[PDB]
RNA sequence: CGUGAGGGAAAGGUGAAAAGAACCCCGGGAGGGGAGUGAAAUAGAGCCUGAAACCGUGGGCUUACAAGCAGUCACGGCCCCGAGGGGUUGUGGCGUGCCUAUUGAAGCAUGAGCCGGCGACUCACGGUCGUGGGCGAGCUUAAGCCGUUGAGGCGGAGGC
RNA sequence: GUGGAGCCUGGGAGUGAGGGCGCGAGCGAUAACGUCCGCGUCCGAGCGCGGGAACAACCGAGACCGCCAGCUAAGGCCCCC
RNA sequence: GGAUGACCCCAGGCGGUAGGGGAGCGUUCCCGAUGCCGAUGAAGGCCGACCCGCGAGGGCGGCUGGAGGUAAGGGAAGUGC
């Protein structure tokens, strides 16, 4: 059994926030929402959201326990990114791209 | 035993029992056919000089096929010539029964 | 009426990247280094079908020459006995033998010795 | 100068070899003595504001 | 039919005294005996060939003036990094690397060749200790 | 490229911006410009010389006739305008829909009635065209339509 | 956008029907997970299809003594599909991108970041060969006219 | 001498920067990867193949496709090969 | 050879830039079509180690897709990057 969430169109930039999921991957919860509190990133607060919202939807939505959640799978996907413009000297503008990201928990149940 | 035979311009070793893909032979499928011996091995050794004279390889024809397909790709730089030619070989798919001598 | 590309181009491009699966980087993956790539493997396999036929009996040579020399001669009279023989048993099927039959071989050995 | 620039784009493998020293490396936690929650070593314990066995802090 | 392939054999370790025996005329042989290629079932992309063993490396014999005029050479990288050291010094201190040198610069180049290089096994002085593999005496 | 909206203005100097030389949008080398040698209103009519024609109209007819599926008539019983009555009497005729008729006749009773019918071509005998015999299986005549036909190819 | 004359875009598609997702859950929200509607929800409004470049997650094979236009030929290994094949590639052989322009380019000469779409020998009227037919000392109509409403006929002025 | 010979009528061209090499000269200095003609050749267009270490035009030879068959050419046959 | 393209045999040719010629493939549209294919799934898309074709391609099968598509034979071009 498996429990997901995802929290699509974060206004962060895909390869920043995969730095953070990267650590969580095939972690318990409990350590995975260890590792994210002191983990000095901004990213680190958009996936402990999707975590913990992950973590309650196997516990409400899916007959999952707690105690025996771990992430199973997570990833980060590239949004739509928002583009703006630069100004730069000699009247040129570049265009910067605020990227974002969807961002994807899947919680598994190790056993025993 | 086994035999040396020479069949479309090539060399083989057979033994009987042997499935071979030879170039095609004009045969019909079911058919046999006797193949020269260039030599004989295993208990008896007899060297053909180049074919050894009584001596013949039944073979009978499971049937004719076709290659897999190769590719023959001919490319020249800054000339504008390429050429894409498909090619599949010709075969007759043999049994060789028995090694007479 | 108009008759634009529509489906066709997509569809010889992808004839194209299909051949040029396993290639690397955009080797594979743009149509346009894809297509220069197979030039070359076109080519390649050309030359090198050629060259297979020069490569095995090369191949087959050294392995008829290492067994002559076994039995006291070089390949190059050995080939000249077998000639003088009358014997046209192939590179191939000498090679062969000079490792499956060595006692066959050893026979073919004396008739090239015997035939000068 | 004279404006240096790529001369070829980063291929993929180059890009991401690159990249071979970008994990980041996971915070260092130990357990508070008094609370049992994860904190890390040598600061006063976010959890229930005790360090060196006293409480130092309201949390 | 298709052409046979050997699956992996035994190395043969061999064992040849190079005392007298003329630098280039034996190294000749040693990378022959190297690629295997004294065995029919030679095969060119596999290591099959034999371990060679060479003892009295120091007594190889050398033609000509070439003991004081053959020179081998080494650049290191650096500015003015070309080293030259001639035959005599070699052997009066490095003996062994003579015929080293010889042989795996009549081995093929690329990871093959390389390997075949450590399958050689070259010796100043009249012993060996490679009396473990028991190496079979080679007069050539 | 001149037929469309744009300006004719350069859209940038000729030279030292790093871009292609261009000139005004409406190019044919721009989206949204141009077309090179689009279709332009033409009259594919031309004269197909009168003999060819009357030989065609002529040769058209008798290959009909030459299969037994030209069909000559006095008139049209009790067809009155009425499709059902044209049904009667392509019963009688023959002409059961199971083939294709160009009906050539310049009563316009007749032509009403069988207009409808889906196996049906329809024509005055003036309009006699070896277009509408060829397409269809069998060509049925009035005696008066067959006489114009034949002044036709007089 | 331009002082102005003027220049001048991009931007279409849920579904048969809003039945446009009550309510519960995590979240500040956004978003999501259930629930519900629907034939279909990877038709959920960032809505038909949904290619490619591009980015990522998982797996198979491979890779840290090796020298390169990245392929190709051979053999072996591993994995997959069920004397065969597909994937991968260890070693060995061979190997100077494409286009353009040139006497000559891998060329250290041009162009091209990559992908998708747009993108260049046409039409009219004359001419001249060839060709498929019609008629042949003759061939042919033009404009118009009548007819049709995808029907054709008339029209000999004129042209050759 | 029956050849992708030739002749005749007509249709369509492209080309009208050549280059190396051998030989015959001129120019140059019995210089030039020079230059300009003649005869030939090859590359051009055979940067396809073998040899020449590598290398358009030197030697060998004119690549319709396939073969894990054979003979040779130049050049080779100590090892790399 | 048979008897005029049925296929079969014999022989000889078949490197190629500018270029000449020939035979084809595919795209849009028209006649064929008041037809035919189509929800038991159109076009398009994604695969295929299968079939046919020298090739351009055409089939077939699986997935997707959800409403179109269109033969033999001809016709016409905004026809292949
Ligand atoms: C280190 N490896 C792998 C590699 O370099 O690709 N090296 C080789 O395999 C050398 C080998 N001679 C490459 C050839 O097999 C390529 N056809
Ligand atoms: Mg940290
Ligand atoms: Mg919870
Ligand atoms: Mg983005
Ligand atoms: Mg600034
Ligand atoms: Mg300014
Ligand atoms: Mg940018
Ligand atoms: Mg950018
Ligand atoms: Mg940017
Ligand atoms: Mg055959
Ligand atoms: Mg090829
Ligand atoms: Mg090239
Ligand atoms: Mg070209
Ligand atoms: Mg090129
Ligand atoms: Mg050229
Ligand atoms: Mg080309
Ligand atoms: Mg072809
Ligand atoms: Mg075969
Ligand atoms: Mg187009
Ligand atoms: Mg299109
Ligand atoms: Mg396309
Ligand atoms: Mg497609
Ligand atoms: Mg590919
Ligand atoms: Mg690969
Ligand atoms: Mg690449
Ligand atoms: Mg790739
Ligand atoms: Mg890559
Ligand atoms: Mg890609
Ligand atoms: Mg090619
Ligand atoms: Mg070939
Ligand atoms: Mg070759
Ligand atoms: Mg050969
Ligand atoms: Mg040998
Ligand atoms: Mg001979
Ligand atoms: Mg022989
Ligand atoms: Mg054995
Ligand atoms: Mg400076
Ligand atoms: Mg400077
Ligand atoms: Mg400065
Ligand atoms: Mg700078
Ligand atoms: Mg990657
Ligand atoms: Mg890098
Ligand atoms: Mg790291
Ligand atoms: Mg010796
Ligand atoms: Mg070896
Ligand atoms: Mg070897
Ligand atoms: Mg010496
Ligand atoms: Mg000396
Ligand atoms: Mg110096
Ligand atoms: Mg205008
Ligand atoms: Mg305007
Ligand atoms: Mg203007
Ligand atoms: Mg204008
Ligand atoms: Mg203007
Ligand atoms: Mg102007
Ligand atoms: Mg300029
Ligand atoms: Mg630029
Ligand atoms: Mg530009
Ligand atoms: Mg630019
Ligand atoms: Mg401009
Ligand atoms: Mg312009
Ligand atoms: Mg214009
Ligand atoms: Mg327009
Ligand atoms: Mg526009
Ligand atoms: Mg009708
Ligand atoms: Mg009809
Ligand atoms: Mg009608
Ligand atoms: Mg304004
Ligand atoms: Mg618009
Ligand atoms: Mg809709
Ligand atoms: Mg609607
Ligand atoms: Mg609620
Ligand atoms: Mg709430
Ligand atoms: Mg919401
Ligand atoms: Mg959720
Ligand atoms: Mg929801
Ligand atoms: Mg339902
Ligand atoms: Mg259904
Ligand atoms: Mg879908
Ligand atoms: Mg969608
Ligand atoms: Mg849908
Ligand atoms: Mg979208
Ligand atoms: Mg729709
Ligand atoms: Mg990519
Ligand atoms: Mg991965
Ligand atoms: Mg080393
Ligand atoms: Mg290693
Ligand atoms: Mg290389
Ligand atoms: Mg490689
Ligand atoms: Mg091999
Ligand atoms: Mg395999
Ligand atoms: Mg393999
Ligand atoms: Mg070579
Ligand atoms: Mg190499
Ligand atoms: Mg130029
Ligand atoms: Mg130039
Ligand atoms: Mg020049
Ligand atoms: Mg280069
Ligand atoms: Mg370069
Ligand atoms: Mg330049
Ligand atoms: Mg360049
Ligand atoms: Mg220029
Ligand atoms: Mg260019
Ligand atoms: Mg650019
Ligand atoms: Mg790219
Ligand atoms: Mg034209
Ligand atoms: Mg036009
Ligand atoms: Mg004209
Ligand atoms: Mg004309
Ligand atoms: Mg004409
Ligand atoms: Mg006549
Ligand atoms: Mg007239
Ligand atoms: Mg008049
Ligand atoms: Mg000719
Ligand atoms: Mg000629
Ligand atoms: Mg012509
Ligand atoms: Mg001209
Ligand atoms: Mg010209
Ligand atoms: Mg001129
Ligand atoms: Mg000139
Ligand atoms: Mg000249
Ligand atoms: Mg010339
Ligand atoms: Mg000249
Ligand atoms: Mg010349
Ligand atoms: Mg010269
Ligand atoms: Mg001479
Ligand atoms: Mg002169
Ligand atoms: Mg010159
Ligand atoms: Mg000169
Ligand atoms: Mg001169
Ligand atoms: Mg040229
Ligand atoms: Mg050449
Ligand atoms: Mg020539
Ligand atoms: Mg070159
Ligand atoms: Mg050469
Ligand atoms: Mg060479
Ligand atoms: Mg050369
Ligand atoms: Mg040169
Ligand atoms: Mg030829
Ligand atoms: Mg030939
Ligand atoms: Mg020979
Ligand atoms: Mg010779
Ligand atoms: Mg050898
Ligand atoms: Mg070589
Ligand atoms: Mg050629
Ligand atoms: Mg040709
Ligand atoms: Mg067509
Ligand atoms: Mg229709
Ligand atoms: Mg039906
Ligand atoms: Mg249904
Ligand atoms: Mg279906
Ligand atoms: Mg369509
Ligand atoms: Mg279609
Ligand atoms: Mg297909
Ligand atoms: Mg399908
Ligand atoms: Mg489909
Ligand atoms: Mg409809
Ligand atoms: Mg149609
Ligand atoms: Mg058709
Ligand atoms: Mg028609
Ligand atoms: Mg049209
Ligand atoms: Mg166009
Ligand atoms: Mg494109
Ligand atoms: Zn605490």
């Amino acid at each position: 059994m498996e429990a997901k969430a995802i929290a699509r169109y974060v206004r962060i930039s895909p390869r920043k926030v995969r730095l953070v999921v990267d650590l969580i991957r095939g972690k318990s919860l409990e350590e995975a929402r260890n590792i994210l509190r002191y983990t000095n990133k901004r990213g680190a607060y958009f996936v402990a959201k999707v975590l913990e919202s992950a973590a309650a939807n196997a516990v409400n939505n899916h007959d999952m326990l707690e105690d025996r959640l771990y992430v199973k799978a997570a990833y980060v996907d590239e949004g739509p990114a928002l583009k703006r413009v630069l100004p730069r000297a000699r009247g040129r503008a570049d265009i910067i791209k605020k990227r974002t990201s969807h961002i994807t928990v899947i919680l598994g149940e190790k056993h025993g | 035993m086994f035999a040396i035979v020479k069949t479309g311009g090539k060399q083989y070793r057979v033994e009987p029992g042997l499935k071979l893909r030879v170039e095609k032979l004009d045969a019909e499928p079911g058919a046999t056919v006797e193949l020269p011996v260039l030599l004989l091995g295993g208990e008896k050794t007899v060297v053909g000089t180049p074919v050894v004279e009584g001596a013949s390889v039944v073979a009978e024809v499971l049937g004719h096929g076709r290659g897999k397909k190769i590719l023959v790709s001919k490319f020249k730089a800054k000339v504008q010539y390429r050429r894409k030619k498909g090619h599949r070989q010709p075969y007759t798919e043999l049994l060789i029964k028995e090694i007479r001598g | 009426p108009r008759a634009k590309t529509g489906v066709v181009r997509r569809r010889k491009h992808k004839k194209i990247l299909k051949l040029a699966k396993g290639y690397w980087g955009l080797r594979s993956k743009s149509f346009r280094k894809a297509r220069e790539t197979l030039f070359a493997a076109g080519n390649y396999a050309y030359a090198h079908r050629k060259r297979r036929k020069r490569d095995f009996r090369r191949l087959w040579i050294v392995r008829i020459n290492a067994a002559c020399r076994q039995h006291g001669l070089n390949y190059s009279t050995f080939i000249h006995g077998l000639k003088k023989a009358g014997i046209e048993v192939d590179r191939k099927n000498l090679a062969d033998l000079a490792v499956r039959e060595p006692q066959v071989f050893a026979e073919l050995v004396e008739r090239a010795k015997a035939a000068q | 100068a004279k404006h240096p620039v790529p001369k070829k784009k980063t291929s993929k493998a180059r890009r991401d070899a690159r990249r071979s020293h970008h994990a980041l490396t996971p915070p260092t936690l130990v357990p508070c003595p008094e609370c049992k929650a994860m904190k890390p070593p040598h600061t006063v314990c976010p959890e229930c504001g005790y360090y060196a066995g006293r409480k130092v802090l309201e949390v | 039919m298709k052409t046979y392939v050997p699956k992996q054999v035994e190395p043969r370790w061999v064992l040849i005294d190079a005392e007298g025996k003329t630098l280039g005329r034996l190294a000749t042989k040693i990378a022959t005996l190297l690629r295997g290629k004294h065995r029919p079932d030679w095969t060119p992309n596999v290591a099959m060939g034999d371990f060679v063993v060479v003892v009295n490396a120091d007594k190889i014999r050398v033609t000509g003036k070439k003991l004081e005029q053959k020179i081998y050479t080494r650049y290191s990288g650096y500015p003015g990094g070309l080293k030259k050291i001639p035959l005599e010094k070699m052997l009066a201190t490095h003996p062994e690397r003579v015929l080293e040198h010889a042989v795996k610069g009549m081995l093929p180049k690329g990871p093959l060749g390389r390997r075949l290089f450590k399958r050689l096994k070259v010796y100043a002085g009249p012993d060996h200790p490679h009396q473990a593999q028991r190496p079979e005496k080679l007069e050539v | 490229r001149g037929e469309v909206a744009y300006s004719g203005r350069k859209i940038w100097p000729q030279k030292h911006t790093g871009r292609a030389r261009h000139g005004d949008i409406g190019a044919p080398i721009f989206v949204g410009g141009g077309v090179v040698f689009g279709p332009k209103p033409r009259d594919y009519s031309y004269t197909l010389p009168k003999k060819v024609r009357k030989k065609g109209l002529a040769m058209a007819v008798a290959d009909r006739a030459r299969e037994g599926k030209l069909l000559l008539v006095e008139a049209f019983a009790g067809v009155n305008g009425k499709t059902k009555e044209f049904l009667a009497w392509a019963k009688e005729a023959g002409l059961d829909g199971s083939e294709s008729v160009l009906l050539v006749t310049g009563n316009e009773l007749v032509r009403r009635a069988a207009r409808n019918l889906p196996w049906v071509v329809t024509l005055a005998p003036e309009g006699l065209n070896v277009y509408d015999i060829v397409r269809t299986e069998r060509l049925v005549m009035d005696l008066d339509a067959w006489e114009v036909f034949q002044n036709r190819i007089g």
